[PDB]
């Protein structure tokens, strides 16, 4: 695991070409992130 | 320590999370390759994560970054689809979770789109897909996904394709 950029505790990716896109995000401490919800689903085929 | 409890379809946290995980689907730029096709989930159930010890650690955390960043966690609710969901959630995330190969670098990775995070659930790329068929697209097997509570505090801003 690598650290985060110095003074920041992780980084925001913005989408910057895909207009559809939300943002993504990278921490680099596992204690940053809680799993509070499971969730169990299948992919839907479009009709 | 982990226990899973099941929420009823009746109950407002079910329907909401529900909600979140349905109206963040879009199209992807592999036309379904990594995640398969599709525009919305069945949803066969939704159950919370109790863990007592990671949740102390977690909130430890979260304070330690609030008081680094006036006061404020920057706390988000993101979609996090692995292979090491069942790992995940009984001994926490750790590095063994990274995707080493993210283009921000060795860090474990976050989504708002439910349908991204959807890409890793059978690995990078989506893997061979479903274990039983080997379908990256199957409509059959079950699969699982994190919503999880993820401290960003002070985040670094990347514009980027
Ligand atoms: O949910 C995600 C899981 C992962 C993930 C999980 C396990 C492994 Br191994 C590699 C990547 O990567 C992402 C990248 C961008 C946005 C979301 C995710
Ligand atoms: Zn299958």
């Amino acid at each position: 695991m690598a650290h985060s950029p110095p003074g920041h505790h992780s980084v925001t990716g913005r989408p910057s070409v895909n207009g559809l896109a939300l943002a993504e995000y990278v921490i680099y401490r596992g204690e940053q992130a809680y799993p509070e919800y499971l969730i169990t689903y299948q992919i839907m085929r479009p009709e | 320590g982990t226990i899973l409890i099941d929420l009823s379809p009746d109950d407002k946290e079910f329907q909401s999370v529900e909600e979140e995980m349905q109206s963040t689907v879009r199209e992807h730029r592999d036309g379904g390759h990594a995640g398969g096709i599709f525009n919305r989930y069945n949803i066969l159930k939704i159950q919370k994560v109790c863990n007592k010890k990671l949740w102390e650690r977690y909130t430890h955390r979260r304070k330690e970054v609030s008081e680094e960043n006036h006061n404020h966690a920057n706390e988000r609710m993101l979609f996090h689809g692995s292979p090491f969901v069942n790992a995940i959630i009984h001994k926490g995330f750790d590095e063994r979770h990274a995707y080493i190969g993210g283009m921000f670098g060795a860090g474990i990775y976050f989504a708002e789109n439910s349908s991204k995070s959807n890409q890793y659930v059978y690995g990078i790329g989506g893997g061979t897909g479903c274990p039983v068929h080997k379908d990256r697209s199957c409509y059959i097997c079950h699969r699982q996904l994190l919503f999880c509570r993820v401290t960003l505090g002070k985040s670094f801003l990347q514009f980027s394709a």
